[PDB]
């Protein structure tokens, strides 16, 4: 269901509460919508990630795009750069 | 950097050891902070004496009492610190008197010196448990009309040890045993790294 | 017929009597920079009905009292305040009651024990209060209402309320008696407890001890009775002293004026109270026992003399 | 005709006339009155709603419990509460008396006024804004406006 | 199952899910109360109208307590009541058999269907509640309709624990209210004199941890448990006590119950809650039975309370502006009669 | 500087006196004040339909932002947990799949929440603002109580004004 | 990079004094009107 | 505002003051 | 000797007070006022908390006065760390500080006036505190409660355009204070019910340690923001309102006057408020600005160590204290070397006034009480705390 899937169960004492009333859930889950973001391709070894905004983006870190082998993936918005 | 005035750490500095000659029998510390305050160290037993010489002296009038407080050292044998924060209209300055109680070594109470002091000390009792001697009326101001224990000793647990909830079988709020949904999470804050003392 | 003039003369005072409470609600809003109630109905003409509603359906709570006299203290102002309005002589009054004026200070001195009563009743010490506070205030001012009224009578000839209206063919007993006029209007503040003079219901000094256990329908009649009143005694100032035209070819003009100066002189007590902070029950007093009440007496003995150094004594027709 | 049509419409004038005035009850506690007292002045009038800020526990109807409800002053809130007319609602007002606010965790403090008193409209913000509050009692007039108590009656 | 973690208070887990259909009477505001109390998941099904259900949110922590609309005449309410309860405890019960809802139905049609939908769920256990001394062929349409359905329940939720409770005394008592209620009635219609009228009284908390007891004991299976009390009464010391603890006048006045049961036809007659019915006369007048062999409240842990010591409490709100600050002690308890 | 505030026999000035006390003029100059405003526009504002102003930094109600891509901005770092002065925010995390870091439970309770605006503050992603909705009264307490998917949702919601918000605001900060 | 600052020049002045006017007809003045309006209503 | 400049005057007299100087309706 | 709880739902007793009172016919023989109805443990809550996670606190400890206090706590850790704000910072400390003033007089004599029986004047002034709460809103984000003094100076620069606003306002606020004193200065009642109703000695107000307007208004002449200047208010100029005759009137004259007087200071502000930075430049006791703490790796560091441990205040204790509207507000501030401090003693202004009634309300009427608890602008909160 949601995106750790909780999922109080058939036989959970919890599921009682939505009876009558609905679960909070969310489409557009995170998990895929960076998956189905393009790999940022780049010239230079190393490349920046603002999060794209500056001020109003991540703490800039530049990322090591130096192996073809990975995309280097700023650990804070999970954008693939290719090389 | 804070504006000092040397001025005045020296004027201050001065009264201290005028007060400390003036009374060598009660004052065991004085001493002028860098933060330009006196803070006269007295014996439990000058509670009295102390404060009416600044309370009444041409050359030292602490006409009101700014504040009664008592720190909790649990380390310290005496755990209570009553400290008397006090006033000069006169002179425009000020000079702290604190001293040491221990839970059942009762203060004198000063309601006569400062009648200010009528409901800081009842404050006092109530929240450290030290008891003032001669006090007109001591009796719990800020706690529950049934409470039990002194709430702002270092020993008492922040919930405390009971709440209140309305039961219908008795139609009447009831006490219970505290049992709280998300206990108050302890972060542990202290660097283990010091500061090089300037 | 004579029923239908009863219907006449209680509902539609009954229906004002609810537009007054919205009147007060909305003019004492625009003096305070506030809109007042508008939001139900158009401009506030539903909500007089919408609290009633509210009011009556809402539990009458009885505290655990003495019953009977509880629940008649209510009944009795209620009684008292439409009462007042059968002898009031608007052309052709509903009863030609020969000793009018004397009937209206008569009911107007039993309200007191509505009060009184009310307190005892209640069993709570703010109501016992009140009580006590109110009786004191309430019969003192009775005692200049009533002298003040005396010297009036005496420059009318009579008791009943509709020789005033030959008597102020040419001037409005205002302009003579003005100095009364004022100090009835005073009176007329007391008696309604309102503002100034609301020692009764403080609320802030004490809790509304007239009704501090009186809730839904208790609570209303004689919420009820007291706008009634806030009306009727205002009518009697637009009757007494400030006398309406009137011409017997065309007997409306007078209802029709009187209307004007009564909706004024209540719309006077209403701006008085959102005015004037409240009196303190000593002070209240004393402005009666001391300050009026030499005043009241003395213009009296005016009053004795006039007529008959001015050979003016009026006819007793 | 049938009676089921004329005791809806019977009810819903017995709702209007709730909704429409509802005296709330004077209790600030923990200076959220400060906000209540804006809305009841000018620029967010409680009155034009009907709310007149009734004094006496006796007469008045929704109870605001604006602020921090102290262990000493519970079994008064109790009280009062049990003191007010039969219909009477409770709109909790503040996060201090939501649940127990910045003062969640002291021993003096009763975590909520629900669990002294049935909450019925729960406002949320520490000074929870004037407007706030004016939505949350025009939200009681929509929870009474769906109120059906006669014709449970009838179907009972 | 839940496994039960806690110290034993509110914000606490003892792992009873428990469907409680009745909760919004008097008996219910107490079975939720120790269910609330104990930590359990109660689901409570209502029709009344939320603002009546409110007393009930007080009790409870934050999601211990669930409301479900539902309506008798639809099986699909009830099936989703039990859906994910482990316990289901039935106080379906009146007294006036109402226009769209007769005896049967409030004690022998709704408690089965409830009992058999509470089985197809696979709920552990079931707990009826039927009066006691309701015989199968008792006097009144009521008792005799409720043994008619014990029968019944059985059937659908075989050993579904049963409790017979005594009359039941508490603040908004019928019992003992009632009686206090005749003060209207200058002198008390008694048949026999109040006497011929032997009744043993439970106070209502004693029923209560009875029956939640009842759930989280295994003994309890199969049993048909009759809380009863822990003294009887001739209904004369009974009239009078009350009488007496309200500080008001008796008059026991002799009326045949023939009339009388005229009388409670007249009440029933009345459209808003009857104050008295036909039946209820003849239950009033009916007599207890005797222990028999069945269990009892000390059986399932809850030691009766005598009536004298909480009487106090229920019919203090009766007496008037002075009478209201005597207590029971000064005052004479009435005598026991066993017979 | 000092001042004093109320520091303070003729025919006219007694007759004058007179005429004061005994025509009640200063009651009748403060009638006059109050009859003037009844003639004032009172300030009042239909409240559904006119709204009372409020400029960006109002703090409002808690949401968590994502980017625009369409991944959370929480990286779980947990100091909005730290310094949250009520306790609020309670954080659990663990790398999801992808690897990176998450919070498996994100949970503001309102009710808890004394509105401070500190954890807009010291979020270094700026995951958790203060939104501008102030208007989220709820019929039972557990609504109150927060998780992530309400949150997120929340966030969803506002975003546009959110980042029209921050957008105002953030050179000052 | 602005900062709000007071304009150029500086504000204008404001009142810091109760500005309550001393406005009345005098007492004599006001007593005669009035007993000339008894004495006409008198006569 | 929108004294219409009778109520302003009825206002203005009222009072003693000039009101329409410092109004209780900000405008732009 | 009648006993009676004002009780605590009283419609004229600010929040809940229980006034027990034995009252000889309607005076009042005894007058015992009960607290804590609003002790919260605000003291105690501080002792777990960091410095910057407990400045919250203090908006709430006396809230009519949101921000007066916050200086008081701010003054002190700043003290403590032996920094000082920065020039911009100081001034609007002090404007923020003056309208803070204001709102606590217009709460104070408008709710006087409310439990007296006059209610138009809330209605008239409530209208230009609104106003006023907006400044706070625009400014902060809060209307009250806002959180902006900080502990190193203000938390952010003014908006760009709210100096011309604190403008159009104070340019008209005085004739609001004007009409007022029509209705109640000089009306034939308000006087009555006020003068010579708790008349307070001058001895006898320093004894009990009354220290506000309360000590102003008996004539004794001490205002800490004159004799021990705070911030910049010794660089402006205005004129405390001594009073003599101290009674309920003498001192609501004064209010009336400080409201004036704050008007003075505020306008200086508006024109002498300097161009500079709004929070100390030491990352140490200051939050990097977000700008920098996103480019450069000592303001993470700085930015998370801030946030998450603390300020680390060096060891001490001071008594700061200011003129809060109520009076002295002042906070005893113990500290170990750590983040968070080890004790507060918040002094209430009101703490040493309520004390105060019972030598204040002596032989006098119920309706007197009323009027004395007004005169003491007590708020509950910072009895209470
Ligand atoms: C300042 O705030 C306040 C007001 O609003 C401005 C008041 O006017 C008042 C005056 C009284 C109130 C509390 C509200 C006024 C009451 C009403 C709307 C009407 C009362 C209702 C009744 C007794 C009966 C109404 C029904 C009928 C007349 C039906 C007749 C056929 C006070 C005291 C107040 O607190
Ligand atoms: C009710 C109608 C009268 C009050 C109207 C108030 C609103 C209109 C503005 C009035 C105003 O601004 O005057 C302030 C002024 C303020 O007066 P003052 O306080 O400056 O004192 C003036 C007198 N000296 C200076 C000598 C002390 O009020 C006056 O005009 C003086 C009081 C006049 C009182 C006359 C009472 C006559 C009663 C006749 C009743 C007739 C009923 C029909
Ligand atoms: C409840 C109590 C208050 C009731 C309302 C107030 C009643 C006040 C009555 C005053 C006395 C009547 C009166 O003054 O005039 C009556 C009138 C005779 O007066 P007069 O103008 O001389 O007429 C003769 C020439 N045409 O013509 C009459 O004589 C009419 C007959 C006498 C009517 C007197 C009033 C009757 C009241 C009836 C209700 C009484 C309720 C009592 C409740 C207490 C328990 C018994
Ligand atoms: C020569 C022949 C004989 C005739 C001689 C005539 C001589 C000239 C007239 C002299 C008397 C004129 C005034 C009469 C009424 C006032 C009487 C009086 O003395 O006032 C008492 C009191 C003021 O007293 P105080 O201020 O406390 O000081 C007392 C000092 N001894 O008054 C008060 O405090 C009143 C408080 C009122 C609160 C509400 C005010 C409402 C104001 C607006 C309405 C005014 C009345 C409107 C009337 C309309 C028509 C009915
Ligand atoms: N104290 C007593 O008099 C005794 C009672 N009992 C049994 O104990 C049980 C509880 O007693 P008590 O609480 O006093 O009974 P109540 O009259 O208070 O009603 C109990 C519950 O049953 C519900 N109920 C009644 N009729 C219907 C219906 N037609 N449809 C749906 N629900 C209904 C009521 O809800 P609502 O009112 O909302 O419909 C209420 O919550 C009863 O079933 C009774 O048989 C046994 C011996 C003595
Ligand atoms: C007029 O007197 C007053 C009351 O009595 C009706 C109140 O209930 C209240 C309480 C009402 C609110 C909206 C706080 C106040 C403030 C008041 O001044
Ligand atoms: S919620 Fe915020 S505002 Fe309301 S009382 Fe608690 S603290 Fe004061
Ligand atoms: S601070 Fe921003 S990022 Fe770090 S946890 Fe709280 S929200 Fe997620
Ligand atoms: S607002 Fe203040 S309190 Fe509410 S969550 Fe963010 S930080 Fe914690
Ligand atoms: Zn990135």
């Amino acid at each position: 269901i949601t995106h750790t899937g909780q999922v109080y169960d058939e036989k959970d004492y919890r599921r009682v509460r939505f009876v009558d009333r609905q679960k909070e859930v969310n489409e557009n889950f995170a998990i895929d919508l960076i998956a189905q973001q393009p790999v940022n391709e780049v010239e230079h070894r190393i490349i920046a990630c603002d999060g794209g905004g500056g001020a109003l983006g991540h703490p800039k870190v530049y990322i090591n795009l130096d192996k073809e082998t990975k995309t280097g993936t700023c650990g804070y918005c999970g954008l693939q750069f290719k090389q | 950097v804070r504006p000092r005035s040397d001025v005045t750490h020296k004027q201050l500095s001065a009264f201290g050891e005028y007060v400390a000659e003036i009374l060598p029998k009660y004052v065991q510390q004085v001493q002028v902070s860098c933060l330009d305050e006196l803070e006269i160290c007295i014996h439990p037993d000058g509670v009295i004496p102390t404060l009416t010489f600044l309370r009444d002296h041409t050359n030292a009038q602490f006409k009101s009492l700014a504040d009664l407080t008592a720190v909790d050292v649990p380390t310290r044998q005496n755990r209570f610190e009553i400290v008397y924060n006090l006033l000069s209209l006169r002179f425009n300055s000020r000079i702290r008197v604190k001293t040491y109680a221990d839970e059942l070594t009762p203060i004198d109470s000063i309601v006569s010196v400062h009648i200010a002091a009528n409901w800081y000390e009842r404050e006092v009792w109530d929240m450290f448990g030290v008891f003032f001697f001669n006090h007109p009326d001591l009796r719990r101001i800020l706690t529950d009309y049934g409470f039990e224990g002194h709430p702002f000793r270092k020993d008492f647990p922040l919930t405390g040890y009971v709440e209140l909830r309305y039961d219908d079988e008795v139609k009447r709020v009831v006490a219970e045993p505290v049992e709280l949904a998300q206990e108050f999470r302890k972060f542990d804050l202290n660097s283990p790294w010091e500061a090089f003392p300037a | 017929m004579f029923f239908i003039n009863i219907l006449t003369l209680l509902v539609p005072i009954l229906i004002a009597m609810a537009f007054l409470t919205l009147v007060e609600r909305k003019i004492l809003g625009y003096m305070q920079l506030r809109k007042g109630p508008n939001i139900v109905g158009p401009y506030g003409i539903l909500q007089p009905f919408a609290d009633a509603m509210k009011l009556f359906m809402k539990e009458p709570m009885r505290p655990l009292t003495s019953m009977s006299l509880f629940i008649i203290a209510p009944t009795l102002s209620l009684t008292l305040a439409l009462s007042l309005w059968v002898p009031l002589p608007m052309p052709h009054p509903l009863i030609n009651l020969n000793l009018g004026i004397l009937f209206i200070l008569a009911t107007s001195s039993l309200s007191v024990y509505s009060i009184l009563w009310s307190g005892w009743a209640s069993n709570s010490k703010y109501s016992l209060f009140g009580a006590l506070r109110a009786v004191a205030q309430t019969i003192s001012y009775e005692v200049t209402m009533a002298i003040i009224l005396l010297s009036v009578l005496l420059m009318n000839g009579s008791y009943s309320l509709q020789t005033l209206i030959t008597t102020q063919e040419h001037m409005w007993l205002l302009l003579p008696a003005w100095p009364m006029a004022m100090m009835w209007f005073i009176s007329t503040l007391a008696e309604t407890n309102r503002a100034p003079f609301d020692l009764t219901e403080g609320e802030s000094e004490l809790v509304s001890g007239f009704n501090v256990e009186y809730a839904a329908g208790p609570f209303a009649l004689f919420f009820m009775a007291e706008y009634t009143n806030i009306i009727l005694m205002n009518a009697l100032t637009t009757i007494i002293f400030l006398g309406p035209l009137y011409y017997i070819n065309l007997p409306e003009l007078y209802s029709t004026n009187f209307m004007m100066e009564a909706l004024l002189l209540s719309s006077t007590f209403l701006w008085i109270r959102a005015s004037y902070p409240r009196f303190r029950y000593d002070q209240l007093m004393h402005l009666l026992w001391k300050n009026f009440l030499p005043l009241t007496l003395a213009l009296c003995m005016w009053h004795i003399s006039l007529p008959i150094f001015t050979a003016g004594v009026p006819p007793y027709m | 005709s049938r009676a089921e049509y004329v005791v809806t419409k019977l009810d819903d004038l017995i709702n209007w006339a709730r909704r429409s005035s509802l005296w709330p009850m004077t209790f600030g506690l923990a200076c959220c009155a400060v906000e209540m007292m804006h809305m009841a002045a000018p620029r967010y009038d409680m009155d034009r709603f009907g709310v007149v800020f009734r004094a006496s526990p006796r007469q008045a109807d929704v109870m605001i419990v604006a602020g921090t409800l102290t262990n000493k002053m519970a079994p008064a809130l109790r009280k009062v509460y049990d003191q007010m007319p039969e219909p009477r609602y409770v709109v909790s007002m503040g996060s201090c008396a939501n649940g127990g606010g910045y003062y969640h965790y002291s021993y003096s403090v009763v975590r909520g006024c629900d669990r002294i008193v049935p909450v019925d409209i729960y406002v949320p913000g520490c000074p929870p804004t004037a407007e706030a509050l004016l939505y949350g009692i025009l939200q009681l007039q929509r929870k009474i406006k769906r109120e059906q108590k006669l014709k449970i009656w009838y179907r009972r | 199952a839940v496994i039960p973690h806690g110290k034993g208070g509110r914000s606490s887990v003892s792992g009873v899910v428990a469907t409680v259909f009745g909760a919004t009477g008097f008996l219910g505001r107490y079975v939720v109360n120790h269910l609330g109390r104990m930590g359990s998941q109660v689901i409570i099904p209502y029709r009344c109208d939320v603002y009546d259900i409110m007393h009930l949110r007080l009790m409870g922590d934050l999601g211990q307590l669930t409301f479900l609309e539902w309506d008798a005449r639809d099986k699909d309410s009830i099936r989703k009541a039990v859906q994910h309860s482990n316990v289901v405890i039935n106080l379906i019960g009146r007294e006036w058999e109402t226009r769209n809802f007769d005896f049967e139905d409030v004690f022998v049609n709704i408690p089965r269907a409830i009992a058999q939908a509470s089985k197809e769920a696979g709920v552990e256990r079931f707990i009826h509640v039927s009066h006691l001394n309701a015989s199968m062929k008792s006097s009144s349409k009521s008792l005799r309709s409720k043994a008619v359905g014990e029968k019944e329940v059985r059937s659908v939720f075989p050993e579904a624990i049963i409790i017979r409770p005594s009359d039941i005394f508490g603040r908004e008592d019928r019992f003992l209210n009632h009686f206090a209620n005749y003060r209207w009635f200058l002198a008390v219609p008694l048949v026999s004199l109040g006497f011929k009228t032997v009744k043993q009284p439970v106070y209502v908390a004693d029923v209560s941890k009875g029956i939640v007891n009842a759930t989280k004991d295994p003994d309890a299976v199969g049993k048909t448990f009759a809380f009863t009390g822990p003294n009887r009464y001739l209904l004369f010391h009974l009239v009078k006590y009350i009488f007496g603890m309200t500080h008001r006048t008796f008059i026991p006045y002799p009326l045949p119950l023939f009339v009388y049961s005229w009388i409670g036809k007249l009440f029933g007659l009345s459209p808003f809650e009857p104050w008295t019915t036909k039946d209820k006369v003849e239950r009033i007048h009916i007599s207890d039975v005797m222990p028999t062999d069945l269990p009892g409240l000390e059986d399932l842990g809850v030691q009766p309370t005598p009536l004298e010591l909480k009487s106090i409490e229920v019919l203090r709100r009766h007496r008037t502006y002075r009478w209201l600050s005597s207590e029971i002690e000064e005052t004479k308890p009435a005598k026991t009669v066993n017979y | 500087t000092y001042k004093y505030v109320n520091k303070k026999v003729d025919m006219k000035s007694a007759t004058d006196n007179a005429a004061r006390i005994l025509m009640w003029t200063e009651l009748i100059r403060g009638l006059g004040m109050t009859l003037s405003y009844l003639f004032r526009e009172p300030a009042t504002i239909n409240y559904p339909f006119e709204k009372g102003p409020l400029s960006p930094r109002f703090r409002g109600e808690h949401a968590l932002r994502r980017y625009p891509s369409g991944e959370e901005r929480c990286i779980a770092c947990k100091l909005c947990e730290a310094i949250c002065p009520a306790q609020a925010i309670t954080i659990e995390a663990e790398p999801r799949a992808d690897g990176s870091r998450r919070t498996t439970r994100y949970d503001i309770d309102m009710t808890k929440c004394i509105y401070c605006g500190f954890c807009q503050e010291a979020c270094p992603v700026d995951a958790i603002v203060e939104g501008p909705n102030f208007e989220f009264s709820t019929e039972t307490h557990e609504e109150l109580l927060y998780n992530k998917e309400k949150l997120l949702n929340n966030g969803d919601k506002w975003e546009a004004e959110i980042a029209a918000n921050i957008q105002a605001d953030y050179l000052y900060r | 990079v602005k900062q709000d600052m007071p304009p150029p020049g500086g504000y204008g002045p404001i009142d810091y004094k109760r500005n309550l006017p001393r406005r009345g007809l005098s007492g004599y003045s006001m007593f005669a009107v009035g007993i000339g309006a008894l004495i006409f209503g008198y006569w | 505002a929108s004294a219409t400049r009778v109520i302003q005057k009825l206002r203005n007299w009222a009072s003693g003051q000039d009101l329409q100087a410092k109004l209780q309706l900000r405008y732009q | 000797n009648m006993t009676l709880n004002f009780g605590p739902q009283h419609p004229a007793a600010h929040g809940v007070l229980r006034l027990v009172l034995e009252l000889s016919g309607e005076m009042v023989r005894k007058c015992d006022p009960h607290i804590g109805l609003l002790h919260r443990g605000t003291e105690k809550l501080i002792e777990y908390k960091t410095y910057l996670q407990a400045l919250p606190y203090f908006d709430r400890l006396d809230y009519v006065s949101m921000m007066c206090n916050e200086q008081a706590y701010s003054i002190a850790v700043e003290k403590l760390l032996n920094i000082q704000p920065p020039p911009r910072a100081q001034w609007i400390r002090v404007l923020f500080g003056e309208i803070t003033r204001i709102l606590n007089h217009i709460m104070a004599v408008t709710t006087h006036a409310l439990d007296i029986g006059a209610m138009t004047p809330f209605f008239w002034m409530f209208e230009e505190r609104e106003k006023m709460f907006e400044f706070y809103e625009r400014v902060s984000g809060a209307r009250m409660h806002a959180a902006y003094i900080r502990p190193g100076g203000v938390h952010q620069d003014l908006p760009l355009g709210l100096l011309d606003d604190i403008y159009e306002f104070s340019k008209n606020f005085s004739l609001r204070i004007d009409e007022v004193e029509e209705m109640l200065t000089n009306n034939r009642i308000w006087r009555n019910r006020t003068v010579d109703i708790g008349v307070v000695t001058a001895e006898d107000a320093l004894n009990y340690g009354f220290s506000g307007v309360m000590l102003r208004g008996s004539g004794i002449q001490w205002d800490l923001r004159k004799t021990q200047p705070y911030d910049v208010y010794d660089q402006v100029e205005f004129d405390v309102p001594i009073g003599s005759r101290g009674d309920c009137y003498d001192r609501y004259l004064c209010r009336v006057e400080e409201m004036r007087q704050s008007l003075r200071i505020i306008e200086q502000c508006l024109n002498k408020m300097p161009p500079g930075e709004i929070k100390v430049d030491d990352a140490k006791v200051s939050p990097p600005k977000r700008a920098e703490m996103k480019t450069s790796m000592e303001s993470l560091i700085h930015h998370f160590k801030l946030y998450t441990e603390g300020y680390q205040v060096p060891p001490g204790a001071t008594y700061t204290a200011i003129e809060a509207p109520k009076g002295e507000f002042g906070v005893y501030l113990v500290s170990d070397g750590s983040s968070r401090p080890y004790r507060c003693k918040i002094k209430a202004p009101g703490f040493a006034h309520l004390a105060g009634l019972d030598k204040m309300s002596k032989g006098h009427m119920l309706a007197d009480v009323v009027a004395i608890i007004g005169t003491q602008d007590i708020v509950f909160g910072e009895i209470d705390r």
